[PDB]
Order: C-alpha cells, then sequence, then structure tokens
C-alpha cells in the first residue's frame, strides 16, 4: 500500500523499517495510511515543544 | 574469599604481520594449557599457581588493523610474533606504532626458526634498528633451520630441550651446547646489565660484583617491560613444538595483570567533562567497554565487552552512557578452559560476551546507572576506498540494506550511503581485501545477490560560448483560451565555481515588455531546465542567463506560459552554445617509502594523475596529484602491490574541471545510445 | 665535501624555508633532514640579497652531518638584478630584451669569481655572457 509521511522533514534512506498507522490525508487519492514519527525509524522530529506525543518527541531538556 | 587473584589474570593480544604463525602458536597454547578465548596456565614445569590467560587473536592484515587497534586499546599486554626469516615487516611497524599509542607493555616471539634463512639475532637487531626499540633476549636459539633443536634460557643458563614424541608437552634442562657457551655468557651479561638498570640498588650490586638472584633478575626485567623501556625477546618453533611453553612462562613472569595497568580514564556524565578514573577492583562501580560486535546465526548479536571495574550479572539493566540507553544485559558465558561456563558474575579484568544488546556499538561504555562514566572514545579512521554495489533483484534490494547495516554495525570502519546523484549504494572500507570480505559475507551469510561496480562519476553540463537573442515563443492560442508567452535571452558561461549557486539570472527587461509578475516564472522555467541538460540530461552548471527582450498578451499571457517560453528559449540557446560534459578531479596525497616512491607515480601517470608536487617526509615522500575520480578506484590494493604494503593515501574532491575532449565525447555518445 | 653520491646542488632561497616541497627541489632517492639545513644558513643568510638564488650543495658526510657548499650569487640572477629585467628565457634573437656594458659584469665578476671556478675574474666574464642570452639578453659595450 502507499503510506504517508508526517512531520515536515524525515530521516529516510529507502530501506528503513518504519511503522504504519491509519488515516486518510484527503489530498492524495490512493494514500490511506499514516506513518508514526516516533517509532522504530523516525525519531523525535525537529524543533517542537508542543503536542510532543504526536511526532514522538520527548520532553525538552529543562 | 581469596579465590584466584586478579593479579593472576593475563589479558594478552597475539599480534603479527600477515603470515607469521600466531593462531598456530595459540593452538599450541590451548593444547599445552588443556583447552577471544580464556585459558589456564600453571607453567611448563607446573611451577606456578593457575593463571587465567584471556587471549585476543588480532588480524595480521592491514585491512583489518582496525580490529587490532580495538584489541590493543582493550588489552593489558601483547605478544609480538616475528618471522625468523622475514624479520621486522612494514606491517609490523604499523602494529608496533598502534601498541605504542596505547602504551601496551609487550614481549617478542621470534617464530619460524625451522625454516631456511632463520636468524634470531638478525631479527633482534631489526627490532632495535627499524622499530627504535630496546630488545633484550631472554633466550638464544640452539641451531637454525632443520638443525633447530631447542633454546637456551639466559636467566637459568640452561638449554631447554622439548620432547618431540609428546609434541613438546615434556621438556628437560640440559647443559648449554659447548659451541654456544661463549655466546650464552655474552648475552647473559647483557641481560643482567639490562636487569641492573631497573633500580639504583640493583645497579650498585652489579657494579659491586654481587650476583643477582633469579628472583631479582625476573622482578627487574618485569618492572622495565611494564614501563615499556625494554622488549623481552623469546624464540622457538611449533610443528616440532618449541618456544611456546617458555613464551607462556614469560607471559606470566613479565606481562601485566589488570592491577599493574594504570586505571582507565573516563569522563563523568555531568555535562562539564569532569575527568574520572576506574581502578581494576570488584568493589568499584561497574564499568565496561564494548569492543567487538559479532553477528551470530543462532543467538543474534554478540557484544564482546571487557569489565574494568565492579561486577555485573547475566541479566542486569546497566546504562550505555555513550548512547544514553538503559541496556539490560543478556546471556553472558565465559570460555572456562574448554567449556563455555555461563557466568552470572563478570568481575573486573574479565572478558565476556553479552547476547541480545540492541543499542550497543563498538566503543560504547556500559556502566552502573547510579555511577555514569564515559570511558575514552575510539577514533575510527576514515574509509580509504569506495565501490558501488547494486542489487540483482528487488528481493536483494531490501536484503542488501539489511545485510550492509549489520556489517556497518559490527565494523565501524565500514561505511554505507546512497549517492544522491547516481542513486547507487556506495560501500566504503579500510582497503579492498576488507571490502572483498564484506561482500563475501553479504553474498553468503545473508546471501544477497549483488553486482560490484565503480562509484558513478558525477557528470555535469555547461556551455563554452555566449549566445545572444535566443527567442522562445510559446504561442498556444488553442483549446478554449490561448496561452501566449514570449522571451528573448542571452546565455553565457561563468567561470567554474565563481558563483556558489552555479547559476546567474539577470533581469534587464526595459519598457515593461514583460509584466514584472511573470519574470519569476521565466527564471523558474530556466531553473527547472538546469536540472536536466539538453546534451545528456545531467544538471547544467556555471551559466549566466540575461532576460532582456520579451512580449505579453493582456488576456492570453500566463505565468507557466512564460515558463514554457523560457524552456524553449533555453533548449535552443543551449544547443547553439557549444554544450560540453564536465568532470570532477580529486586531490590525492600518497605517503610512501623513498625507495617505493617511483612505482607510485608510474601508475598515477597512467591514471591521468597530474602530479602537482611532493613533500619528502620521514617515512619517505608525500606526493600530491590531481587524479580523476574515475581513475581513483581500486587504488588501495594497487598501491599495496607497488609499495609491498607500506603506503597510505588520502583523497578529497578538488574542483569541477573540464573532462578531456576524448573522455567527455565518449560518455556523451554512450549516454545518447 | 664528499663523493658525488650525496650531491645535489640546490637551495633557491632560505626564507621560503623547507627545501623539500617544489620551492626547494630534489630530496629524492637520497635521504637526509630538512630543518637541519637552514640554521647554519641562518648565520649566513643576511650577507646575500634576496632575488639572487645561490647554489649550495647538500653534502652529507659519512656521519650524518650535513652543511652546504657556498658559491656566490651567479651569472643568471645578477642580470635580473644589476640590469633590472628577469628571466624571460627563449628569445635572444627575436626582440630586444637588454644590452649590457662590458664593465657592468666585471664589477660583479670579482663577486662571481667566488661563484664560478675556472681560473680568474676576467676569464669568467664570457660565461656571464652565456646564460644571459639564454635568458634572452644581448651584450655590447
Ligand atoms: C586471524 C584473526 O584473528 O583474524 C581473522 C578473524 C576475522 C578478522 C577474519 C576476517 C573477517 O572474516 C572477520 C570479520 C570482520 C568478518 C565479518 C564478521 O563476521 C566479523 C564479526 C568478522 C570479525 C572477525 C573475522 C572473522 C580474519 C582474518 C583471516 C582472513 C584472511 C584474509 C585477510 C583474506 C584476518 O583478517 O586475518
Ligand atoms: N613449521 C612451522 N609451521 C608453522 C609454525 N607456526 C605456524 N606455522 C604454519 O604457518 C601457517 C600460518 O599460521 P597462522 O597461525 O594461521 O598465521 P597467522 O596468520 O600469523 O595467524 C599455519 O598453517 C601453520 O601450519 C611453526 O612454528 N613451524
Amino acid at each position: 500500500v502507499t503510506s504517508y509521511i508526517g512531520g515536515e522533514g524525515h530521516n529516510l534512506q529507502e530501506h528503513s523499517v518504519i511503522l504504519i498507522r491509519g488515516g486518510r490525508v484527503k489530498d492524495l487519492p490512493g494514500v490511506r495510511y499514516h506513518t508514526v514519527r516516533g517509532a522504530l525509524d523516525c525519531s523525535g522530529v525537529k524543533d517542537r515543544k508542543q503536542a510532543r506525543s504526536k511526532y514522538g518527541v520527548k520532553r525538552p531538556k529543562a | 574469599a581469596r579465590t584466584t587473584p586478579i593479579a593472576r589474570y593475563r589479558n594478552i593480544g597475539i599480534s603479527a604481520h600477515i603470515d607469521a604463525g600466531k593462531t598456530t602458536t595459540t593452538e599450541r597454547i590451548l593444547f599445552y594449557t588443556g583447552v577471544a578465548t580464556t585459558a589456564f596456565w600453571s607453567g611448563m614445569a607446573k611451577q606456578y599457581e593457575p593463571h587465567r590467560i584471556n587471549i585476543i587473536d588480532t588480524p595480521g592484515h592491514v585491512d583489518f588493523t582496525i580490529e587490532v587497534e580495538r584489541s590493543m586499546r582493550v588489552l593489558d599486554g601483547a605478544v609480538m610474533v616475528y618471522c625468523a626469516v622475514g624479520g621486522v615487516q612494514p606491517q609490523s611497524e604499523t602494529v608496533w606504532r598502534q601498541a605504542n599509542k596505547y602504551k601496551v607493555p609487550r614481549i617478542a616471539f621470534v617464530n619460524k626458526m625451522d625454516r631456511m634463512g632463520a636468524n634470531f639475532l638478525k631479527v633482534v637487531n631489526q627490532i632495535k634498528t627499524r622499530l627504535g626499540a630496546n630488545p633484550v633476549p631472554l633466550q638464544l636459539a640452539i641451531g637454525a633451520e632443520e638443525h633447530f633443536t631447542g633454546v637456551v634460557d639466559l636467566v637459568k643458563m640452561k638449554a631447554i630441550n622439548w620432547n618431540d614424541a609428546d609434541q613438546g608437552v615434556t621438556f628437560e634442562y640440559e647443559d648449554i651446547p659447548a659451541d654456544m657457551v661463549e655466546l650464552a655468557n655474552e648475552w647473559h651479561q647483557n641481560l643482567i646489565e639490562s636487569a641492573a638498570e631497573a633500580s639504583e640498588e640493583l645497579m650498585e650490586k652489579y657494579l659491586g660484583g654481587e650476583e643477582l638472584t633469579e628472583a631479582e633478575i625476573k622482578g627487574a626485567l618485569r618492572q622495565r617491560v611494564l614501563n615499556n623501556e625494554i622488549i623481552l625477546v623469546t624464540c622457538g618453533s611449533a610443528f616440532k613444538n618449541k618456544g611456546v611453553q617458555a613464551m607462556l612462562d614469560a607471559v606470566i613472569d613479565y606481562l601485566p595483570s589488570p592491577v599493574d595497568v594504570p586505571a582507565i580514564n573516563g569522563i563523568l556524565d555531568d555535562g562539564k567533562d569532569t575527568p574520572a578514573e576506574r581502578h581494576a577492583s570488584d568493589d568499584e562501580p561497574f564499568s565496561a567497554l564494548a569492543f567487538k560486535i559479532a553477528t551470530d546465526p543462532f543467538v543474534g548479536n554478540l557484544t564482546f565487552f571487557r569489565v574494568y571495574s565492579g561486577v555485573v550479572n547475566s541479566g542486569d539493566t546497566v546504562l550505555n552512557s555513550v548512547k544514553a540507553a538503559r541496556e539490560r544485559f543478556g546471556r553472558i558465558v565465559q570460555m572456562h578452559a574448554n567449556k563455555r561456563e555461563e557466568i552470572k558474575e563478570v568481575r573486573a579484568g574479565d572478558i565476556a560476551a553479552a547476547i541480545g544488546l540492541k543499542d550497543v556499538t563498538t566503543g560504547d561504555t556500559l556502566c552502573d546507572p547510579d555511577a555514569p562514566i564515559i570511558l575514552e572514545r575510539m577514533e575510527f579512521p576514515e574509509p580509504v576506498i569506495s565501490i558501488a554495489v547494486e542489487p540483482k533483484t528487488k528481493a536483494d534490494q531490501e536484503k542488501m540494506g539489511l545485510a550492509l547495516g549489520r556489517l556497518a554495525k559490527e565494523d565501524p570502519s565500514f561505511r554505507v550511503w546512497t549517492d544522491e546523484e547516481s542513486n547507487q549504494t556506495i560501500i566504503a572500507g579500510m582497503g579492498e581485501l576488507h571490502l572483498d570480505i564484506i561482500v563475501d559475507r553479504m553474498k553468503r551469510e545473508f546471501n544477497v545477490e549483488a553486482n560490484v561496480g565503480k562509484p558513478q562519476v558525477a557528470y555535469r553540463e555547461t556551455i563554452r560560448q555566449k549566445v545572444t537573442d535566443v527567442e522562445g515563443k510559446h504561442a498556444k492560442q488553442s483549446g478554449g483560451r490561448g496561452q501566449y508567452g514570449h522571451v528573448v535571452i542571452d546565455m553565457y558561461p561563468l567561470e567554474p565555481g565563481s558563483n556558489p549557486k552555479g547559476y546567474e539570472f539577470i533581469n534587464d527587461i526595459k519598457g515593461g515588455v514583460i509584466p514584472g509578475e511573470y519574470i519569476p516564472a521565466v527564471d523558474k522555467g530556466i531553473q527547472e531546465q538546469l536540472k536536466a541538460g539538453p546534451l545528456a540530461g545531467y544538471p547544467v552548471v556555471d551559466m549566466g542567463i540575461r532576460l532582456h527582450f520579451g512580449s505579453y498578451h493582456d488576456v492570453d499571457s500566463s505565468e507557466l506560459a512564460f515558463k514554457l517560453a523560457a524552456s524553449i528559449a533555453f533548449k535552443e540557446g543551449f544547443k547553439k552554445a557549444k554544450p560540453v560534459l564536465l568532470e570532477p578531479i580529486m586531490k590525492v596525497e600518497v605517503e610512501t617509502p623513498e625507495e617505493n616512491t617511483g612505482d607510485v607515480i608510474g601508475d598515477l601517470s597512467r591514471r591521468r594523475g597530474m602530479l602537482k608536487g611532493q613533500e619528502s617526509e620521514v617515512t619517505g615522500v608525500k606526493i600530491h596529484a590531481e587524479v580523476p575520480l574515475s581513475e581513483m578506484f581500486g587504488y588501495a590494493t594497487q598501491l599495496r602491490s607497488l609499495t609491498k604494503g607500506r603506503a597510505s593515501y588520502t583523497m578529497e574532491f578538488l574542483k569541477y574541471d573540464e573532462a578531456p575532449s576524448n573522455v567527455a565525447q565518449a560518455v556523451i555518445e554512450a549516454r545518447g545510445k | 665535501a664528499k663523493k658525488v653520491q650525496a650531491y645535489v646542488k640546490l637551495q633557491v632561497a632560505a626564507g621560503m624555508a623547507n627545501p623539500s616541497p617544489p620551492v626547494g627541489p630534489a630530496l629524492g632517492q637520497q635521504g637526509v633532514n630538512i630543518m637541519e639545513f637552514c640554521k647554519a644558513f641562518n648565520a649566513k643568510t643576511d650577507s646575500i640579497e634576496k632575488g639572487l638564488p645561490i647554489p649550495v650543495v647538500i653534502t652529507v658526510y659519512a656521519d650524518r652531518s650535513f652543511t652546504f657548499v657556498t658559491k656566490t650569487p651567479p651569472a643568471a640572477v645578477l642580470l635580473k638584478k644589476a640590469a633590472g629585467i628577469k628571466s624571460g628565457s627563449g628569445k635572444p634573437n627575436k626582440d630586444k630584451v637588454g644590452k649590457i656594458s662590458r664593465a657592468q659584469l666585471q664589477e660583479i665578476a670579482q663577486t662571481k669569481a667566488a661563484d664560478m671556478t675556472g681560473a680568474d675574474i676576467e676569464a669568467m666574464t664570457r660565461s656571464i655572457e652565456g646564460t644571459a642570452r639564454s635568458m634572452g639578453l644581448v651584450v655590447e659595450d
């Protein structure tokens, strides 16, 4: 199936065990599944301090 | 309960130049002892309490000297094996420098004394003259070649004769052969003089004419070996079985225990880089270095780790300070003599392997979570050779990534990336024999069918001639409403690298012939065409465009209509501008012995290497040359062949020059086909 | 000095330092130190004016010591010094580069007779006439 990449910039190298989650983007016909940017190949994404649970970022330093 | 003191532990490396006989010497050790491997030794005469010897057998090849570096760093002492015929080799000098970097107290074993041209004293003199060492013979060889019968012990002043009938398990002490008594007395005096230098008290006894006791001689020689002031030299040959047993006695007498080695330095995880030490004690907080990862087919990842301080149990969540990752220890065994006794008590000084650690790499520190420390890091050298690897099928495609990932995890000096331009998987390593083994494992252990090629040269495109007044007119007034766009451009070459963007756009529109809103769409139409050049479809670089003339229509003019016009103008102008195919050139530096210098350049000349100059160094000559990337492939093994394995090169991308007409045209034709 | 086996006459300069990279040529299939050279020349540099490369030899003795063989700023670079026009070599006969008087070399031939050694001060003048025309000069009083 065709998946969807969240966030705004990934860490992908075309052979990477990535995890899949449900959800249709309503904007690309034929793309029906989200990915998780906190699990198993997509780390805590760049530059974010709010709604950290989505996009998998841990709490900041302080 | 005082069981076996850590002062009885001998963590030793066997290290030698490729083809010298060091694992056969280790197989002899295992045979005599009773058996990374643990063995137990009580002396050839059973004169010692049982000592624990942990042996790391280090690779002889320079393509796997990264493993030797890891071992030397994690080890306490070393046995340097030399061939009696070949003597000190170029590769021995490399291993010698690595052991000097880590201050490893080491001894020497002159093996192959049963072969033609064997000469013990020649190798002793080569250790002095080539390695800059102070070699002190503990032994003299009785005979040479087919006449090699035994060795003289210069401490006891006795001949050691091994029984050939039991493969050297038994030995007798004999009187020194009458033809060797003078030479044995000379080298015995040199050995006593070398022992007397260890302290002022022993020097006073020696100058006073007092005979030093065997215990004083052994203690004094031990102290200097521990200080790295001297190297004790032993000799002997297996098959008939000689030397090994007496070399193992010299390992007990003269090599360090974990308590004789300085405390391991580290840094506290306090964010201030505070220096800290860990002493070789069971009562200190747990600290260990992971130094080898091996992929096992049956148990998965084996992480070999050496404990420096404290105690850990099989099944203990420790902290990987380097990777900040709480790693629960897995199943931990120990090579107790022949059996693999699973140990639930890895004490200080021990070497063991853990099963199933996930986020541990070679060089990671494993420590107590309540006392975090980062032990000093391993610096890994940059890869010196790269090759392209392509999967035969799509099943091989995903499998290739997985396989190469495992190989890069166990061997840091192995790098894998996808080249963004060619989309080829590039693999890089510490020599081609290194890459050969990596490829073999990939196409055997993982059985991934792949083709091995050369990193695709990054071909670029440019023009060599200004063209003016290039009209592009997209006039498509059809299908409902029309789409009118008309631009006139000049195209000209830039000096190579004069613009970091590789592209210049000059707006010289005068009179509003083109509305200012469509000018960005013209530039964007050109920039999209720069990605795929009209000659061979490579990116176009080092080019200026001046838009100076154009026309619009009030109803039919569109942003993308002007972008279409820009592309037309560009494609026609580019074909008139004498388009050419470009090349990268690589700045190459080669370090070689002065006598091997000539050969290096002979080959570089055939590889189109424009020798800029040279910097005669201590090793010999540091030659510098401009060599195309295409001709810089397979150089690691070729250099190793011309220089007998004493040369090291580096290479960096220099600039985007012009490919020679012949080269450029040949590729243009091949691409067109 | 010693045999012609530790013979390379060299050293275009002293302030360019290292005589191993391009600037200082040779140092190939011979074997000797490089910083161990200009220190004795450092007590010797400040008599020679720059722009005048002096030929000296790396003469290595049998006991690892090496100093140089002093022979004064020569014919070629003095005509780039006393006349005021540099190398330009190849054209003695095509276009006029420079004419030099008879006595303009004789005043520095006494300096150059410690550089050139056939016999005498006057006798070495007609080999200052040599490399000048190879640089491209003409000579007449
Ligand atoms: C003798 C010794 O201890 O080294 C041995 C041990 C050796 C380093 C082997 C080369 C190579 O397979 C090695 C790799 C990297 C192979 C890939 C993985 O499985 C690693 C976990 C493994 C570590 C050890 C091993 C198995 C050796 C050789 C012999 C091969 C000879 C050559 C050079 C063609 C060596 O390089 O000398
Ligand atoms: N005759 C003889 N052969 C030896 C001796 N030591 C090693 N060899 C042989 O030389 C080969 C190389 O030994 P090995 O230990 O693999 O060398 P390494 O590459 O240095 O580990 C083996 O096949 C041995 O049979 C020796 O003392 N005498």
